[PDB]
Formats: structure tokens, C-alpha cells, sequence
């Protein structure tokens, strides 16, 4: 499991700190581009939760298709390919994984923007990936895609780990039922306990959390008089209330530069995990790797992608 | 080779004219530049604003409220201007662990494609890679990978062995490939075919096992020889 | 701010309310990235659609097909 | 796979390498060579 991407959130700065009031909203401006640059840090990690996301799903030119005549020499890919009978194409596996995230609602000055690419367009991208990992063996992701019959595909990635090749076709049928075995077994593997899913939900968690820091920041007062901006108008004149609304600016302020420094620590994580995926994507999938244990305990064969909420599911 | 030079040349061409023609080629660094540059001048422009203060101007302060009170203005300002330099600050150390995880992947980079060649499948540009030449950046390192991209593919009908006196014979390196009448044997990324022989396979077990063996005849180069000297 | 009022073009997407881009059914490559799979791209007008995720392609496969290359091509990719 | 010629490779006299042990190794050339000739 690696997380790709988390929500893009943004926050009007100075309709947040001022919340409508004008003449605060005149007193924050003495302030200059604080409330332009916090604005310009969260912009500039929302853009990469796109970009992270475009990094890791679209490896492909084209969106391919599996064969409608299902005969992969007895590998049976039901648990893995999208299911027609879905009102979404997700595949079975994509939709358990789907169900077991869960949760970021409407408030004052926050927002969250919509992702570039909704689920359905991920989950096309991870069904096209797959249908050239399962026609097409590797040739796909580096020129164009040239079909070669699974089990054939299969003898020659035995080959690839040093195990010859009739070692394969006289064992075809073990070969089978042990991989028709384990992917069915993910399955059930999965439903097992809720802390398979630990990093997504995790991530999830963690975002949701710095949120509500942030808007519970509001009932505070940082040593003035309350905390709302009217009673402060309401008991003193402005000579006397400015002290007391630059008190709550700057407290205020303070709290949204935490945020978002938080925000920029975990963007630079998640995006780290973010290019770690691509290039897991790009290595396992799209090919083979040498790399004795960057891609499963064991020596290795082709994986398969599966789309997350925010995240992606290697099957090694 | 004259065909491999002649499209090395033309690809080492044209990779000039791309960087030439398209504006923003090489953002990832104008990015950089530009990010560290305005960076700057946000810090700079912000020492002008006011921070609550009867005045932006430091000597003014010194001139306007005398020191028994002019110590709270100079206090306000110096506040402000202490905490615009410490987000200045905590940008600046963002940006650069951004910048060393670039410059490790970078290095990683010259260390794997110019100084070898690398198996890893998407690791340097599409296709296959054949070899890398590094170009220097203002702020960075350009590479040219050059890689090895197959193209006009074809069909044919294969079988996973061949049959030969029920020895399930295999190819020892590539795949039987099939015309439509005869069987060859070809390396797995080029169309030259070979005919079958007892050198370019191998056998084990016998026919009844695999899956989808088909029936024809193995040459074997010791037969002639053997029969010229009877 | 009564500019761009106009009820020809008034439109509507998850990814929010979008003014004077006309709708079509047909789709295209990304050309400007709005909200939740919409893309906008210049035509004598503006135009927003849903994105393509590029052009299908469905690779003939059966239990005894191959295609193996006939010819190569060199090229070189900057980074 | 009983040991011959064809996948096994020479290198040397018989002292150098530690560990050496003694059999033989079929050829797959001699005997039909003797066979026919
Ligand atoms: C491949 O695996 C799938 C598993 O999803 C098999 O589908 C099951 O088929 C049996 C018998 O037809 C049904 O009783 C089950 O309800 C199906 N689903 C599951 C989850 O078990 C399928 O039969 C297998 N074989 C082929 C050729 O698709
Ligand atoms: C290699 O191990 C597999 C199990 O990993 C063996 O397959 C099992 O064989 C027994 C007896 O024939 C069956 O009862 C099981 O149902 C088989 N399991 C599976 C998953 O196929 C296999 O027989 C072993 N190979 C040899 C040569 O003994
Ligand atoms: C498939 O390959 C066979 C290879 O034997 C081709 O048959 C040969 O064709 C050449 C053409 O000049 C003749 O000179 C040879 O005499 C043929 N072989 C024999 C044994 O007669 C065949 O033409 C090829 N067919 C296709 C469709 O590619
Ligand atoms: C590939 O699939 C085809 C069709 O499902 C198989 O063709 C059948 O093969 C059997 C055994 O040779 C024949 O008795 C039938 O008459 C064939 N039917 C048709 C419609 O062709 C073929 O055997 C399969 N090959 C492999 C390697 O799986
Ligand atoms: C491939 O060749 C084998 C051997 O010549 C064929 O098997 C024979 O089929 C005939 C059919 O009349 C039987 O009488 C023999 O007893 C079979 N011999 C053995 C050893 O199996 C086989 O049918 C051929 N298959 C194809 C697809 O050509
Ligand atoms: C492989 O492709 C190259 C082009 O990428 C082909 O080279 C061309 O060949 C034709 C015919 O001889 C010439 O007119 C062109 O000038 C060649 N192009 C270049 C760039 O040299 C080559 O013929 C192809 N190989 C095969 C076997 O068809
Ligand atoms: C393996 O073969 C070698 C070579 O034939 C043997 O070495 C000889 O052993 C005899 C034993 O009587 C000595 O008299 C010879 O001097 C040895 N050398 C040569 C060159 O003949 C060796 O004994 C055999 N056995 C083992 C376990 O190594
Ligand atoms: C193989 O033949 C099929 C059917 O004629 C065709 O659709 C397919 O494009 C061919 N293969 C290639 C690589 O063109
Ligand atoms: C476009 O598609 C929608 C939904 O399928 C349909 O209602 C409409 O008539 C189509 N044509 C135009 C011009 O909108
Ligand atoms: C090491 O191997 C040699 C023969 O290769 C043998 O004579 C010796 O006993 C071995 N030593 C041990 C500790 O097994």
C-alpha cells in the first residue's frame, strides 16, 4: 500500500483570520503579503496532488483492452480485472479496498478543490495498465504493445529469474491453481482486519485532524478580551479595540502559518511516497525487476496496480 | 550500423531543435529561479510594511514618539519584521530538502545511465536503454537518454515447444515463430529467423505434457557431416 | 461585478459553476485543468469537456498469437 | 541432467581448483562418430 495524494484543501486568508469583518479586514492589510503567501504555499501543494497523481497512474499512451474471449492458458484474472457488472468499472478487489476507507465538510474560509482525475478515470487508467500487463507482457510499457499468448508470457518470466523454461509448461496446471489460489486469498485477506489499510486511512486521519485544529483555533482569544470580533467592537471604541483586534490577528495568523508549514511537511512526505510509487509502477508492472526485495519478499514476476482512495495497491 | 548512425545523428539533431522551438522546455529549473527570486523579493517588499506601527520608516519612529514610548513601535516592528524572516527562513529549508531529494535523484541518475546501463524499465525515458550523455543546466543536469524503441511489429502463430520424436524441444534463447507453413526460431526483440536446430534448442521430458506443443522436425548439423563421411 | 451574467453560456460542473466555455459532447487530450475531469481548450470559441484518457486501443490476443518487432527506431529523450 | 560436454565448459588441468572430484562426463559425438564414422 502507498499513498499518492491527499486532499486539496485552501484557505481564504484574509476572510478566514477577518471572518467578514471589514474594518479588520482594512487593520490586516498593515500586514502586507503574509496573507499572500500562505495562500500561494497551498496553492502550490494542491497542484502537486494532481501532478502526483498523473505521475503515478498515466504511464500509458493508450487505454488498452482485455480480449473478450478469456483464455489465459488457465490463469483466471476475475478477481482482478474491472467487473462489467458494477455500475462503476471498478474491479473487485479496487471496490473492497474502496469500502474500507471511510471518512472535510463546508466551513469558514476553507475549501477543499476537487482532485483532476475523478475515480472512474483511476480506475480506467489501473484497468488499462492491466490489460497491457496481462496481453502484452512488458513490451507495452516501453514502444508499442505487441501480444503474446499469458502462459508463454509467464515461461518467459520464469526465465527471467533463472529457472529455465520447461520448468513452466510441465507445471502449468500447479502454476495455475497456486496463483488462482493467492489471488483469491487477497481477498479474504484484506476483509481481514481494519489495519491492512493503515497508511491511506492514516493519511486521511491525519489531514481531517490538522483541519479541525485549525478551525478550533477560533474559540480561543490569545489574551483578549473574547473571541469573537463584534462583542470586541461592541465594548470598546476602535482607539481602544484595535489593540484587541491586532491581538486576535495575530494569534489567528499564527495558527494558519502552523497549519500550513504542517501542510508543506507532509506534502514534501506524501509526495516523496508519491515518486516512490511512480517508480514502483514504472519497475514492477511495466516490467521486471532485479531488485531482490523492492518488490515483494521473493524473486519476482509481473505485479499488478489497483487503485485506493488516495493511494495505490500493488499486487507483487 | 550505417542505418543506426544515420538515426543517432538525426535524433542528436532534432533534440536541439526541440529544446529550441518549445518556450517552456525546461521549466523545472526556470521554476527554481523563479520561486528562490521572488522569494527574495517577497522578503524584501515586506520590510516596507507597516506591522501596526504609526510608522514603516525605522528613523521615523526615532524622531516622532520619543524613546520613553517609541520602544513599543520599534518592539511591534521589530516583531514583524523577525517573523517575515523566519517564514522566509522555513521556505527557504523546505525548498531545499525538495531540492537535495532532486539532486539525489539526479545523481542517481548519472550514476546509473551515463556511468553503466540500467535494466530498469522506465528509469531513463522510454523504450530500452541503450546509453546516456549528460549536458549541463544553469541549475541542473540535462540528460540525453538514448534509448532503444522496437517498431513495426507483426503477427505470428507460435506454439509454447516443438515436438521432434516425442522430446519436447524448447528454444534455448528467443521463440518459435511460425510464417504459416514453416517454424523458425528468432531472438525476442528482432524478426530473424533461424532455421530449427539441435543447437539453437533444447529438450526435456517428452511430448504428453505440455500444453500446447505442435509436430515438426529438428535439424541436426552432426546428420550431413556424419553422412558425408557415411 | 454584473459582468458575465449572460444566460447563453451559464453553466454548471461538479467542479463548479462555469461562465461563457460551451459545453460539447464531444472529448479531447487536457489543454487547461478545471475541477474533477474538466478540461477547457480554445475551439473562435471556448470550449469544456470531459477528458479522454487517450485513444482506445485493443491489442488481437488469442492462445497462439505473437508479434515480434521487424525493424527498430533510435531516439533520444531529454530530462 | 546426467552430465556432458555439451553444457559443461573446460578450463585447465585437474590440480589448480580445490574441491575437484572425479566421474565421468557422456559425449553426445562419440559414440554415434564410433557408430558410423
Ligand atoms: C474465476 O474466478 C471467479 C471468481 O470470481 C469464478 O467466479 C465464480 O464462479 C462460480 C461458479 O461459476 C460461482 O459460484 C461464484 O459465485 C463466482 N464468483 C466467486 C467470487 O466465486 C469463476 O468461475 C472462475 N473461472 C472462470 C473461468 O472465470
Ligand atoms: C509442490 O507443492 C505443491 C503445493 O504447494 C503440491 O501441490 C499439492 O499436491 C498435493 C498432492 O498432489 C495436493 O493434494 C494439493 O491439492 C496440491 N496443492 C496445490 C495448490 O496444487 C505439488 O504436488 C508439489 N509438487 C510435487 C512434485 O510434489
Ligand atoms: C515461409 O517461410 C518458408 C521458408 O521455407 C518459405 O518457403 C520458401 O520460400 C522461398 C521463397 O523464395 C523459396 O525459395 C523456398 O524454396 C521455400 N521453401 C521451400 C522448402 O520450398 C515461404 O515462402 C514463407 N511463406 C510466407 C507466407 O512467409
Ligand atoms: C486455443 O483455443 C482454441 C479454441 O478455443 C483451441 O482450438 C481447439 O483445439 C482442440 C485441440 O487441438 C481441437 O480439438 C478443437 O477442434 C479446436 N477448436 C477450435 C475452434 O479451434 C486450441 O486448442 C487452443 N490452443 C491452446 C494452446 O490453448
Ligand atoms: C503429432 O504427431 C504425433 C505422432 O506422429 C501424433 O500422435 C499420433 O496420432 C495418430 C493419429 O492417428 C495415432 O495413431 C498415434 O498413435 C499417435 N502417436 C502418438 C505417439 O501420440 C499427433 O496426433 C500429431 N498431432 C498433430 C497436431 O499433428
Ligand atoms: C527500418 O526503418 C528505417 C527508417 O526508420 C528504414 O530506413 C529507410 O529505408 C528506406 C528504404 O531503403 C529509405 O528510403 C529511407 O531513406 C530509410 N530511412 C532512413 C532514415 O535511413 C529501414 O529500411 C527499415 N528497415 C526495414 C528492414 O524495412
Ligand atoms: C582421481 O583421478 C586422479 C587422476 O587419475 C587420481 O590421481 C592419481 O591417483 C593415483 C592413485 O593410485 C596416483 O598413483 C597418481 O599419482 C595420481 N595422479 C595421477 C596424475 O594419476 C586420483 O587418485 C583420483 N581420485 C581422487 C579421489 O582424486
Ligand atoms: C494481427 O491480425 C489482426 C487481425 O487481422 C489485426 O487486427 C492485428 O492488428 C494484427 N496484429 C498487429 C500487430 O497488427
Ligand atoms: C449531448 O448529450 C446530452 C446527454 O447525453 C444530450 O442531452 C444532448 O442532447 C446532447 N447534445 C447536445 C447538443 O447537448
Ligand atoms: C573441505 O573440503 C575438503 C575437500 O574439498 C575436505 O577434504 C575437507 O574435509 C572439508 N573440510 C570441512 C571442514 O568439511
Amino acid at each position: 500500500i502507498l499513498p499518492v495524494s491527499m486532499t486539496k484543501t485552501s484557505v481564504d486568508c484574509t476572510m478566514y483570520i477577518c471572518g467578514d469583518s471589514t474594518e479588520c479586514s482594512n487593520l490586516l492589510l498593515q500586514y502586507g503579503s503574509f496573507c499572500t503567501q500562505l495562500n500561494r504555499a497551498l496553492t502550490g501543494i494542491a497542484v502537486e496532488q494532481d501532478k502526483n497523481t498523473q505521475e503515478v497512474f498515466a504511464q500509458v499512451k493508450q487505454i488498452y483492452k482485455t480480449p473478450p474471449i478469456k483464455d489465459f492458458g488457465g490463469f483466471n484474472f476475475s478477481q482482478i480485472l474491472p467487473d462489467p457488472s458494477k455500475p462503476s468499472k471498478r474491479s473487485p478487489i479496487e471496490d473492497l479496498l474502496f469500502n474500507k476507507v471511510t471518512l472535510a465538510q463546508k466551513f469558514n474560509g476553507l475549501t477543499v478543490l476537487p482532485p483532476l482525475l475523478t475515480d472512474e478515470m483511476i480506475a480506467q487508467y489501473t484497468s488499462a495498465l492491466l490489460a497491457g500487463t496481462i496481453t502484452s507482457g512488458w513490451t507495452f510499457g516501453a514502444g508499442p504493445a505487441l501480444q503474446i499468448p499469458f502462459p508463454m508470457q509467464m515461461a518467459y518470466r520464469f526465465n527471467g529469474i533463472g529457472v529455465t523454461q520447461n520448468v513452466l509448461y510441465e507445471n502449468q496446471k500447479l502454476i495455475a491453481n497456486q496463483f488462482n489460489s493467492a489471488i483469491g486469498k487477497i481477498q479474504d485477506s484484506l476483509s481481514s482486519t481494519p489495519s491492512a489499510l493503515g497508511k491511506l486511512q492514516d493519511v486521511v486521519n491525519q489531514n481531517a485532524q490538522a483541519l479541525n485544529t485549525l478551525v478550533k483555533q477560533l474559540s480561543s482569544n490569545f489574551g483578549a478580551i473574547s473571541s469573537v470580533l463584534n462583542d470586541i467592537l461592541s465594548r470598546l471604541d476602535p482607539p481602544e479595540a484595535e489593540v484587541q483586534i491586532d491581538r486576535l490577528i495575530t494569534g489567528r495568523l499564527q495558527s494558519l502559518q502552523t497549519y500550513v508549514t504542517q501542510q508543506l511537511i507532509r506534502a514534501a512526505e506524501i509526495r516523496a511516497s508519491a515518486n516512490l510509487a511512480a517508480t514502483k509502477m514504472s519497475e514492477c508492472v511495466l516490467g521486471q525487476s532485479k531488485r531482490v526485495d523492492f518488490c515483494g519478499k521473493g524473486y519476482h514476476l509481473m505485479s499488478f496496480p489497483q487503485s485506493a482512495p488516495h493511494g495505490v495497491v500493488f499486487l507483487h | 550500423q550505417k542505418l543506426i548512425a544515420n538515426q543517432f545523428n538525426s535524433a542528436i539533431g532534432k533534440i536541439q531543435d526541440s529544446l529550441s522551438s518549445t518556450p517552456s522546455a525546461l521549466g523545472k529549473l526556470q521554476d527554481v529561479v523563479n520561486q528562490n527570486a521572488q522569494a527574495l523579493n517577497t522578503l524584501v517588499k515586506q520590510l516596507s510594511s507597516n506591522f501596526g506601527a504609526i510608522s514603516s520608516v525605522l528613523n521615523d519612529i526615532l524622531s516622532r514618539l520619543d524613546p520613553p514610548e517609541a520602544e513599543v513601535q520599534i518592539d511591534r516592528l521589530i516583531t514583524g519584521r523577525l517573523q517575515s524572516l523566519q517564514t522566509y527562513v522555513t521556505q527557504q529549508l523546505i525548498r531545499a530538502a525538495e531540492i537535495r531529494a532532486s539532486a539525489n535523484l539526479a545523481a542517481t541518475k548519472m550514476s546509473e545511465c551515463v556511468l553503466g546501463q540500467s535494466k530498469r524499465v522506465d528509469f531513463c525515458g522510454k523504450g530500452y536503454h541503450l546509453m546516456s550523455f549528460p549536458q549541463s543546466a544553469p541549475h541542473g543536469v540535462v540528460f540525453l537518454h538514448v534509448t532503444y524503441v522496437p517498431a513495426q511489429e507483426k503477427n505470428f502463430t507460435t506454439a509454447p515447444a516443438i515436438c521432434h520424436d516425442g522430446k519436447a524441444h524448447f528454444p534455448r534463447e528467443g521463440v518459435f515463430v511460425s510464417n504459416g507453413t514453416h517454424w523458425f526460431v528468432t531472438q525476442r526483440n528482432f524478426y530473424e529467423p533461424q532455421i530449427i536446430t539441435t543447437d539453437n534448442t533444447f529438450v526435456s521430458g517428452n511430448c504428453d505434457v505440455v500444453i500446447g506443443i505442435v509436430n515438426n522436425t529438428v535439424y541436426d548439423p552432426l546428420q550431413p557431416e556424419l553422412d558425408s563421411f557415411k | 461585478w454584473r459582468v458575465y451574467s449572460t444566460g447563453s453560456n451559464v453553466f454548471q460542473t461538479r467542479a463548479g459553476c462555469l461562465i461563457g466555455a460551451e459545453h460539447v459532447n464531444n472529448s479531447y487530450e487536457c489543454d487547461i485543468p478545471i475541477g474533477a475531469g474538466i478540461c477547457a481548450s480554445y475551439q473562435q470559441s471556448i470550449i469544456a469537456y470531459t477528458m479522454s484518457l487517450g485513444a482506445e486501443n485493443s491489442v488481437a490476443y488469442s492462445n497462439n498469437s505473437i508479434a515480434i518487432p521487424t525493424n527498430f527506431t533510435i531516439s533520444v529523450t531529454t530530462e
